[PDB]
């Protein structure tokens, strides 16, 4: 597991992926 | 605006998961 | 004395809240031990930070931090079976994970609380003696090469390396974190690297004891646990390493006025302006850039994003610091254009320097910083208990920054006021020293860089120093005020007492034609708190594709509009959250209840007198176009997305609600929301610090807003459908095949359907997915090494359930095959299996779902699940567990047999199957000639429905 800043718009986006 | 814990640090897998 | 503890700190700061008990020391070889005792705790937990990450990689093997981080889970001397470990915490209802940034290496597990000690034991070893074994490192590789590949073509990774890239290259900054097949494997064999001692010798100097902090949360006293610390870690090596420091900026000079124009792979529009700023943790008692974050990052009238939204040009912003690593920061102010705004990036630059301006102009302020205070202070008394593995997890990290009396508090309470800093940060945020970014596809073509490792188109210029000029000018504008007091800060937090007539589960206490009520007073956590959940059924919210789009651009424009007046109720502790689903609508509002109904009545009251502003509509409009559009560059494992449309009654693809879109129009969506409001149902759950009689009275003021502004009437009790699901033949297969057009790799999702909902259905599927869940993982990934997701587990929806495996590979759906074999294994190693390791899944199965939650919206989601899927079971947790207790060896191989076997009389099987971009070993049985679903609606029509679940 890496991972990186999750900053606005990219939080929302990102955390999707994490949840079906 | 302001910026979210996910995006001031680099947060793990389990932080994430937590709003899901 | 004791010579293997350096010290015990004093009294550890806790909220008054808080009854689990604490004690801090550190051992004689400076490991910084947090220690948790919670006699009442389910699960018992612990974790370890080492203070080293992949800035400390060595320049030629890019990535050998995070690859160590995989090796430690497979095997070390005193328990060398490459899967112990995560077999030890499955059998004994656990898990475990790990995560490496720059500085940090954390790793982390729970347990069930009877066996903390065997967990913890076979995790010590992970800092003594790792076996990094050969054939292992060969396999694991793969699994790290998958972890980049999933992240190659996603826009935040990309950006988030393209930075890095872009300043000084000598900085450890500019480092390849991950790493992948290529720089762990190829390019160390070309260069004759024996990266089994590569990883010893980084293990062996870089996990040193002064370097690491552990956590550990249990039932034992705090005496037992630190007997227990003692001894499994005394023995970890010091070796004095000095903790790495990088008082360096990687951006100098030359890396300041700098503009990059960046082709995404997603179409967004997006702007990122980001100023160096030195390291600001150690000023944690003051937090100035919090402050300034608050301030810049503001959404109420006043702000700088209120402006920027009223001339169309952004719709979100955040603000404020952004943490580099041990020396350096970064202060970020980033937004997303509208086409208008991308026209104008230099206009909207001018005014985030005008609204700085308005910062110096009126200097710091107490006032702010006392709420700031004060808020934290409250947040901070009633914090809602943490499940244990996410909290060790992040003690062990903090421990390294804090005091350790202070790890608790430290990132809450604020104690001084520091006009200084925050103006030494504010002086920082100038033009001569920005960053600016701007993500658009109208740089396509343009471009003329690419970075390496991902493969970002870009292009880069020098801001002209006329540009900086006119935005070191830049003036008070008088559309910028700061915030004012904020109305919203709770002050009543007194516990209503529980009442004589209060009930263990939700109690129905309305059931009428316009509403049902579910409601429990909190008899558990006692924090000033409430949840009120709602849904709002009309068969209007999905009744086409157009209506649909209609419900979702309705309620985003209502949200919109009233985001400036609910920000402060944020800030505040008081949320909401408001979306359009396949029934109608969803509403929930969660936070302090002190001041939860002036928020409850605002939303409903502009819900139901809700006037669009045509300007706001268009540009919503537009970013939904985008929204669905940029779909098509999800992950492979999309898979779940037609999967999920095969198998439900109705659904609205992706590409119709798109094309339905074009028809909407001002007039079309002003007519529908009347509309949509004008019959609806409403099933409610209020659940927290509140009353009955309150509770009645926040639901009747829902009906009476809805009915004075909306002429609400009831719904007919049968136009509450629920949807149902597809029901396969026995017997039979069906393919799906798609290809993802953006992602170079597959992905598959595999459904067995069983049958439907019940105790004894339930508790079959869910022991059977017990047993097979980490051998799955071990199997179809660790040692066949498919995809780095690899997923297994009961799959529910629509009252039917069954097994699912999710993988997302770069071998084509070949995928199947090994599944099936896998399957086999499983049949024949529930054979074999004794039967204490049979009632250990069972115990295992158990523990997990007993869990008692630890707060009120873990509690609130259990019966909010209930109550949406119709079922109201609320001690389904006793009840299944009863009866799985029951079950044995034969009843778990009668129910494999009959339903999943691949020549089972029940198996019915369904298989989507995405295709990539372009496109020793078990024994796959052969299989049938699947059936190639054509066309999704005639596939649906060709096949009966199952009953929906009958209600408890
Ligand atoms: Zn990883």
């Amino acid at each position: 597991f890496v991972n990186q800043h999750l900053c606005g718009s990219h939080l929302v986006e990102a955390l999707y992926l994490v949840c079906g | 605006g302001i910026v979210e814990q996910c995006c001031t640090s680099i947060c793990s897998l389990y932080q994430l998961e937590n709003y899901c | 004395n004791n010579p293997a503890i350096k010290r015990i700190g004093n009294h550890i700061t806790k909220s008054p809240e808080d009854k689990r008990e604490y004690r801090g020391l550190e051992l004689a070889n400076g490991i910084k031990v947090l220690l948790i005792s919670d006699p009442t705790t389910d699960k018992s937990s612990a974790a370890l930070d080492v203070h080293i990450g992949s800035l400390s990689d060595p320049p030629n093997i890019a990535g050998l931090s995070h690859f160590l981080q995989h090796m430690l889970f497979l095997g070390t001397k005193k328990y060398p079976k490459e899967n112990e470990y995560s077999q030890f915490l499955s059998e004994h209802a656990g898990s475990s994970n790990a995560f490496t940034s720059g500085e940090h290496t954390n790793y982390y597990f729970d347990v069930s609380h009877e066996h903390l000690e065997g967990a913890l034991d076979r995790f010590a070893q992970f800092f003594l003696s790792p076996l990094f074994d050969e054939s292992a490192k060969d396999r694991e590789v793969n699994a790290v090469d998958s972890e980049h590949e999933k992240n190659v073509m996603n826009d935040a990774w990309r950006l988030f390396q393209l930075e890095k890239a872009t300043g000084n290259p000598k900085h450890p900054f500019s480092k390849f974190g991950t790493g992948n097949k290529y720089t762990l494997e190829t390019r160390p064999n070309q260069e004759g690297i024996d990266v089994r001692q590569e990883l010893l010798k980084f293990h062996s100097a870089y996990y040193s004891s002064n370097l690491m902090a552990v956590v550990v949360l249990g039932r034992e006293s705090l005496d037992d646990l630190t007997n227990l610390v003692v001894k499994l870690f005394s023995e970890v090596e010091n070796k004095n390493v000095p903790l790495p420091e990088f008082p360096e900026h990687p951006f100098q000079e030359e890396h300041l006025k700098q503009l990059y124009k960046i082709v995404p792979i997603k179409d967004i529009r997006n702007l990122y302006v980001t100023f160096p700023i030195p390291d600001l943790q150690k000023y944690y008692k003051s937090n100035p850039g919090h402050y300034l974050g608050h301030l810049i990052g503001h959404e109420g009238p006043g702000s700088l994003l209120s402006e920027l939204k009223s001339k169309g040009w952004v719709n979100t912003l955040v603000g404020g610091q952004k943490e580099g690593a041990r020396g350096f920061m970064f202060f970020i102010i980033n937004v997303d254009l509208t086409e208008e705004g991308l026209l104008h990036v230099e206009d909207i630059i001018l005014h985030m320097f005008q609204y700085i301006q308005k910062l110096r102009a009126e200097g710091p302020q107490e006032w702010v910083f006392q709420e700031l205070k004060d808020l934290n202070a409250v947040a901070f008394r009633f914090k809602d208990k943490e499940r244990p593995r996410g909290y060790t997890s992040k003690i062990a990290g903090i421990l390294h920054y804090y005091p350790l009396e202070e790890v608790l508090t430290a990132e809450y309470l604020l104690e001084e006021f520091r006009p200084d800093l925050i103006e030494m940060v504010l002086d920082k945020l100038r033009p001569e020293n920005v960053r600016v970014a701007i993500v658009s596809k109208s740089f396509e073509g343009k471009t003329d860089r690419t970075e390496e490792w991902y493969g970002t188109q870009y292009k880069q210029e020098a801001i002209p120093d006329e540009v900086i000029k006119k935005w070191q000018n830049a003036d008070l504008n008088g559309k910028f005020k700061l915030p004012t007091k904020n109305e919203f800060i709770p002050t009543n937090f007194e516990i209503l007492p529980l009442e004589k007539e209060a009930t263990p589960y939700p109690a129905l206490i309305k059931d009428t034609a316009m509403s049902k009520l579910w409601f429990k007073q909190d008899d558990k956590f006692f924090l000033p708190k409430a949840n009120l959940n709602f849904e709002f059924f009309s068969p209007f919210a999905y009744v086409d594709p157009l209506h649909s789009n209609m419900a979702y651009l309705y309620l985003e424009l209502l949200k919109d509009s009233l985001n400036e007046y609910a920000y402060a109720a944020e800030l505040a502790g008081l949320s909401y959250d408001l979306q359009n689903t396949i029934y109608g609508m969803y509403l929930s509002v969660k936070g302090y209840n002190d001041k939860q109904p002036i928020l409850l009545k605002k939303i409903i009251e502009k819900m139901a007198t809700f006037e669009i502003d045509e300007k706001r509509f268009e540009i919503i409009k537009e970013a939904y176009m985008r929204s669905l559009n940029n779909f098509r560059a999800e992950q492979p494992h999309h898979a779940m997305y037609y999967l999920r449309l095969l198998m439900t009654e109705v659904a609205w693809t992706k590409d119709e609600l798109k094309e339905a879109l074009d028809d909407v129009t001002l007039p079309r969506l002003k007519a529908f929301i009347p509309q949509l409001l004008s019959r609806l149902h409403i099933e409610a759950l209020l659940h927290g610090n509140i009353t009955k009689q309150a509770a009645l009275g926040i639901m009747q003021m829902v009906e009476d807003t809805l009915i004075e502004h909306a002429h609400t009437k009831p719904l007919l009790p049968s136009q509450l459908v629920r949807y149902r699901e597809v029901q396969l033949p026995d017997r039979g297969w069906f393919v799906y095949q798609q290809r993802n057009e953006v992602h170079n790799n597959s992905g598959i999702e595999i459904y067995y359907q069983t049958d439907m909902q019940s105790t004894s259905e339930n508790m079959f599927l869910e022991l059977f997915a017990q047993i097979i869940s980490e051998p799955a993982f071990n199997t179809l990934r660790t040692k066949e090494q498919l995809g780095y997701i690899v997923f297994s587990g009961p799959r529910r929806a629509n009252g039917i359930q069954g097994l699912r495996f999710i993988i997302q590979s770069e071998k084509p759906p070949y995928l199947e095959s090994r599944v099936e074999a896998f399957l086999i294994t499983m049949e024949k190693s529930i054979e074999d299996m004794t039967e204490e390791a049979f009632q250990k899944h069972i115990q295992a199965l158990a523990i997990r779902r007993l869990d008692k939650p630890k707060k009120l919206s873990a509690e609130s989601a259990k019966y909010w699940g209930e109550i949406i899927s119709q079922q109201y079971n609320f001690d389904r947790d006793n009840t299944e567990v009863a009866y799985l207790k029951t079950l044995t060896k034969e009843d778990i191989i009668k129910f494999y047999k009959e339903m999943l076997a691949v020549d089972a009389p029940r198996r019915h099987k369904v298989s989507v199957h995405v295709l990539a971009r372009e496109m020793n070993l078990s024994q796959a049985p052969a299989l049938p000639q699947p059936e190639v679903i054509q066309n999704m609606t005639e596939f649906k029509r060709g096949l009966p429905l199952f009953p929906l679940v009958k209600p408890h």
